[PDB]
């Protein structure tokens, strides 16, 4: 098992020893590794070309949150506000009231991206399948308070993306 | 009386102008169970907690809301805060009376 | 009661006991017990005075080759006639085994530092110190990490708010970071998880 | 709204400041004492955003609120104090610019300010001019300034109207001044001596003095004025300023028209000029003495002396071989009161 | 913004005499 | 029982009387290197008055304890460890002011 | 959103097979019924 | 991506790069994947199953004890010594 890096010694026969000594007056590792990188230059660069271009993701990739409704154009939420209770960052800060139709429903669904780690425990959480950890990656901003979310933002980043998202949960939900 | 206020970095307005309040917690009425019921905690008093101006959040004031500790025997409890040289305000025990039952005294006549 | 559970071997049960036993009749004047949790770990106890002799014969060879503190723990409990609660692992290497030791002590009194018999444990006289009051004697330099410069009170001391009792802010009209206390926004939300009905009837207290 | 818990950086408190003008050395440190009181403000820019920018960590997430305005649209003044409960005017200039007129800048702005605060239905109303604002012939500020004095007075009676007695300051663009007048070599004196005195206060101490204003209920439309404990003498001011500069310290008498002469040659410069005819006349007229007026000291506050506070105010002027030094060894200044 | 409104709604003072 | 330091008060008084000397001593030091402008008088008082703070600490081994805490901060402030910020902060000199008068308290807010 | 008919107990999903809310049974014909947060209602 | 260059470019390498062109992937794994069905498990046999027995976290025991010094003869080893090890057998030095 164990092994013995170096350890090994040169030899000390005349032949390798003006090899060792040509090699110390001429440099001989030295211009390889400047031929190795000689060699690099002619590779292809693996730069993308962003923004024109974009990085691969995944289905599972995780981003900003958007609740999201029914095909029926109904809310999915339903305020078991386990959300609140799972997210270790606890950024979700919910308080239902009733229906006028006696429906539960929230009244300040909230979440602020400032406390957020983006663990996706809230995407695991949730018994009706509401509040869904979006593929959008990208929504750096100028002030803070906006990124505090209201309950309308996210249904209105529910409503952005709500084809894409479903895109990736039809993609992936076998796997959970 | 082994005061340590000294010790501890704690501003003098909270081993003052605030309680400690040592019991053992009550059942939750809604659950059957007994559990959580047993050895006593430490619970400090209230304070203020407002409201955020944006977004409408609890904020708060008070440096240790929410601070709690359990412990096996009430008088481990009582030098505990006194080696804190906490105020304090014990209560006791309070174990359920023992109770007759019979399924038959339901059919008496 | 195969795929799920771990099978437990027996045999490292016995040596570990065994030994247990060897250490516990070759120096008892200060092994209070050697008790083996069942998942194959020794853990004797020590009289808070007891700390260097014990470790030293512990590096010392008999088997007890137990070179390198791992870690040098404090667990806390506000109960208890002294809460603090001092642990140290041991690891021997030919026999590739660990062990550990523990203590006690009071919020006062000066237990001595086990800097020489473990070698590598100077960093940690400092930790404890300043996550704790406990104070190590014999040690060459006790001082804070982990911490602020000022800052004061023990950390981790199983109460004291996470939150603290201080913050710092820069303010332009003395053009200067500073402290000032917590005001903090949005509150700890504390969750009371904790059920009743006990999950654990093989354990579980007398009720005394 | 009623304030609620302790005073903090997350306290509410019912003010909803709004200070125009902010940019400048006042009220920077006004919002401040706002901000640490966690109260609400409404400072919004004429300017640019960058410059402003600094004003942000003050505040604590939603309280400060930038505003894009201007003074000459009636309207767009009618924007800031549309929420406002209080409106406070900090807006000075010393150098007349072109497309702002020297008059209507302490003239029309302070008026529509007014009016627009009896329209809004402000709470309060509060504005500044120099204890000197008392007509006089030389320098244009103190009487245009003594116009919308009058006329805020006129407009927005109950409003009361701050009348500094010279605040001093790391950011004050007086004594770094005098102190930078060593550049060109000398120190240009009219006469030397007694051809001017004045009293300085701590610019801290106006700044607690505006909010203890609103945070007096006295403070109506009673006209503050604000005074440094200290007495000094102009010469052995300057005197005290190299004295705490440690830069050599070459008086220079001059008849009175050729600074006035050197006035009107540095006006010419299309940026910030470091002179100014109008900054001549500033220079030689005496602060009255007067106390009688509603007050620092009527606040409670007392001022804190200027003596210990202009080393830190000039020590950036220092040469490196006395950047360090105690203020102590300069010795305090002698009062002539 | 501050979403869910209100909170005591305290009453107040009639505008009648006495 | 065993005694951190010195046996009995008197003792361990007199540790602290030569931690004053040397907290007094290094000050004009502190507000020369770290160019702090407050009053040269004013650190000094302010030690003797944090020296006030604990001035009716009466157990044996607390005390000792207390200059064991009481020397890492000259240790500190000699090394040049802690700054301007650090040691400017016992000051507290941005606070608001907080009467505690009763009825002044009274006015202010819900308080205990 | 016009209500399904029934008789009478019946299911729902809110129609998305492990995909919608977990299911439950509704259990009204002639009677307006549910629901769960589908607002699947069987009035008829 | 041309034979003037590749030569020249493997020449300069020593390595002959064109065998891997690993810096970057031509035609890796199609993303669009047939769906999963995945894996039953162990315990999901209707017909059998007792959670008292399957159950570990019930199999938790206080620990063993000895002495509780509180309330011939032989020398012995915690355990046996560790064999010292085999040096690697196809690649002893590097
Ligand atoms: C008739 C006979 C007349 C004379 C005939 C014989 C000629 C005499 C022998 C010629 C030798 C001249 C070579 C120049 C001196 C070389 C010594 C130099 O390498 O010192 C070493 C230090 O090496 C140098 O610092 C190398 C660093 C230089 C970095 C630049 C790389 C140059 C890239 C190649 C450019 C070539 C362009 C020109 C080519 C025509 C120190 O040796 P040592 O301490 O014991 O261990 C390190 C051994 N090294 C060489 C492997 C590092
Ligand atoms: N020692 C002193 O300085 C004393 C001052 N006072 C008075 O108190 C006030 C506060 O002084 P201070 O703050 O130092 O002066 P500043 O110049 O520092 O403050 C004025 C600020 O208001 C802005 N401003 C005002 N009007 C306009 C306008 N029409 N368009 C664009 N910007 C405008 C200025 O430019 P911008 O915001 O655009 O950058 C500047 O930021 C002054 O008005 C002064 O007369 C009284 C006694 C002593
Ligand atoms: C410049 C500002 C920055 C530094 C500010 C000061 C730094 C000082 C840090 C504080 C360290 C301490 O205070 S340690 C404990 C001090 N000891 C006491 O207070 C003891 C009180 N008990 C007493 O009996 C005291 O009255 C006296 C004064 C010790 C009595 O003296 P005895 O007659 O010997
Ligand atoms: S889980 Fe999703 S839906 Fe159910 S409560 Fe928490 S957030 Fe609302
Ligand atoms: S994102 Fe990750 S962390 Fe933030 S809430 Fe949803 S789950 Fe909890």
């Amino acid at each position: 098992t164990y092994k013995f890096v170096n350890m090994r010694e040169p030899s000390m026969d005349m032949k390798s020893v003006t090899d060792r000594a040509a090699q110390t007056l001429l440099w001989t590792e030295l211009v390889r590794g400047l031929g190795m990188t000689l060699s690099y230059l002619f590779r292809e660069p693996a730069t993308i070309n962003y923004p024109f271009e974009k990085g691969p993701l995944s289905p599972r990739f995780r981003g900003e949150h958007a609740l999201r409704r029914y095909p029926s154009g109904e809310e999915r939420c339903i305020a078991c506000k386990l959300c609140e209770a799972v997210c270790p960052a606890q950024a979700i800060t919910i308080e239902a009231e009733p229906r006028a139709d006696g429906s539960r429903r929230t009244t300040r669904y909230d979440i602020d991206m400032t406390k957020c780690i983006y663990c996706g425990f809230c995407q695991e959480a949730c018994p009706v399948d509401a509040i869904v950890e979006g593929p959008n990656f990208e929504f750096s901003t100028e002030t803070h308070e906006e990124l505090l979310y209201n309950k309308e933002k996210l249904l209105n980043n529910g409503d952005k993306w709500e084809a894409e998202i479903a895109a990736n949960i039809q993609a992936d939900y076998l796997y959970r | 009386k082994l005061d340590i206020t000294t010790l501890t970095g704690v501003p003098e307005e909270h081993i003052k102008t605030r309680k400690v309040r040592i019991f053992v917690p009550a059942r939750n009425n809604m659950q059957s169970g007994v559990n959580n019921t047993k050895k006593w905690k430490m619970e400090f008093d209230t304070r203020e907690r407002w409201e955020n101006p944006l977004m409408g959040w609890s904020s708060t004031a008070d440096p240790l809301s929410n601070l709690v500790l359990t412990f096996s025997t009430k008088e481990d409890a009582v030098a505990f805060a006194e080696k804190n040289g906490w105020s304090f305000d014990v209560e006791e025990r309070k174990v359920p009376k023992p109770k007759s039952k019979s399924y038959g005294a339901n059919f008496s006549w | 009661t195969r795929p799920t559970i771990r099978p437990r071997n027996d045999v490292v049960h016995k040596q570990l006991s065994a030994f247990g036993q060897y250490v516990a009749e070759i120096l008892p004047k200060y092994v209070q017990q050697v008790q083996v949790s069942c998942f194959n770990e020794l853990e004797i106890f020590i009289h808070p005075d007891g700390v260097i002799p014990v470790l030293t014969f512990l590096r010392d060879h008999t088997n007890a080759q137990f070179k390198s503190l791992a870690d040098l723990t404090a667990v806390d409990v506000p109960t208890r006639q002294n809460r603090f609660e001092i642990v140290y692992n041991l690891l021997s290497l030919r026999f590739n085994s660990r062990i550990r030791v523990k203590t006690y002590t009071d919020e006062l009194t000066p237990i001595e530092s086990s800097v020489t018999v473990y070698k590598a444990a100077n960093w940690y006289e400092r930790e404890i110190w300043d996550m704790f009051g406990v104070f190590f004697a014999n040690h060459p330099d006790l001082r804070r990490i982990l911490t602020d410069y000022g800052f004061e009170g023990h950390p981790f001391r199983k109460d004291f708010p996470l939150s603290g009792y201080v913050e710092l802010r820069y303010d332009d009209e003395v053009k200067r970071v500073v402290a000032e206390p917590v005001e903090l926004a949005q509150e700890f939300r504390k969750f009371d998880l904790n059920s009743p009905w006990e999950a654990f009837p093989a354990y579980r207290q007398p009720p005394e | 709204l009623i304030p609620h818990g302790k005073g903090g950086r997350s306290s509410v408190s019912g003010i909803v400041a709004t200070v125009f003008g902010a940019t400048g050395f006042l009220g920077r440190y006004v919002v401040n004492h706002l901000g640490r009181m966690g109260s609400q403000v409404i400072v919004p820019y004429r300017c640019e955003p960058y410059d402003t920018m600094h004003l942000r960590p003050m505040g604590d997430l939603g309280q400060i609120i930038f505003m894009e305005w201007n003074g000459k649209d009636k309207d767009s003044i009618r924007k800031v104090v549309e929420h406002s409960n209080v409106v406070i005017n900090l807006v000075g200039r010393e150098w007349e610019t072109k497309n702002f007129d020297f008059e209507d800048v302490f003239v029309k702005i302070p008026h529509a300010i007014a009016q627009v605060s009896k329209e809004a239905g402000v709470e309060k109303l509060i504005h500044i001019s120099h204890l000197n604002a008392d007509i006089k012939s030389p320098s244009r500020y103190l009487r245009s300034k003594a116009v919308g004095e009058k006329e805020v007075r006129a407009a927005f009676p109950e409003a009361t109207i701050i009348k500094p007695s010279d605040i001093f300051g790391r950011e004050d663009r007086f004594l770094n001044y005098f102190a930078s007048m060593r550049w060109f070599g000398g120190v240009p004196l009219i006469s030397l001596g007694k051809e001017t005195v004045k009293q300085p206060v701590y610019i801290v101490d106006v700044s607690k003095g505006i909010i203890n204003a609103i945070k007096d209920p006295d403070a109506k439309g009673k006209t503050f004025a604000f005074v440094g404990p200290n007495r000094y003498l102009l010469f052995d001011l300057v005197q005290y300023i190299f004295a705490v500069a440690y830069r050599p310290f070459l008086p220079y008498p001059l008849p009175h028209f050729a600074y006035r002469w050197v006035g009107r040659l540095f006006e010419v410069s299309p940026f910030e000029p470091w002179t100014t005819r109008d900054k001549v006349e500033r220079v030689h007229m005496s602060d009255m003495t007067l106390p009688h007026l509603p007050g620092l000291e009527d606040l409670g506050i007392q001022a804190t002396p200027l003596e210990l506070k202009a080393i830190e105010v000039l020590r950036r002027h220092r040469t490196y071989r006395w950047l360090t030094s105690e203020m102590e060894d300069v010795k305090p200044a002698k009062t002539v009161n | 913004y501050s979403t869910t409104r209100k909170k005591i709604q305290e009453w107040v003072p009639p505008s009648t005499p006495y | 029982v065993k005694p951190i330091f010195s046996r009995d008060m008197n003792e361990a008084k007199r540790r602290v009387r030569e931690l004053y000397r040397a907290w007094y001593r290094e000050v004009p030091n502190t507000v020369h290197l770290f160019q702090l402008d407050i009053s040269v008088k004013q650190g000094r008082d302010k030690v003797r008055e944090m020296f006030m703070k604990n001035a009716h600490v009466t157990d044996p081994r607390v005390v000792d304890l207390l200059v064991i805490k009481g020397k890492m901060e000259l240790e500190e402030t000699i090394n040049v460890w802690k700054q301007r910020t650090h040691i400017m902060r016992f000051f507290h000199e941005t606070e608001a002011p907080r009467p505690t008068d009763f009825l002044s308290k009274f006015y202010v807010g819900h308080d205990p | 959103p016009v209500s399904e008919v029934g008789s009478r107990v019946i299911s729902c999903d809110g129609g998305g097979g492990a995909l919608g809310h977990p299911r439950v049974y509704i259990n009204l014909d002639k009677e307006t019924k549910t629901g769960t947060c589908g607002y699947c209602g069987l009035q008829f | 991506a041309t034979r003037v260059i590749q030569l020249l470019r493997n020449w300069a390498s020593g390595r002959d790069l064109q065998a891997k062109l690993q810096l970057r992937y031509q035609e890796i794994s199609k993303r669009t994947q047939p769906p999963p069905k995945l894996p039953v498990g162990p315990s999901h046999k209707l017909s059998n199953n007792y959670y008292c027995t399957r159950d570990g976290r019930r199999e938790a025991m206080p620990p063993s004890i000895v002495m509780s010094s509180q309330k011939e003869k032989k020398a012995v080893t915690p355990a046996p010594p560790i064999k010292r090890w085999e040096l690697s057998k196809d690649q002893p030095y590097l």
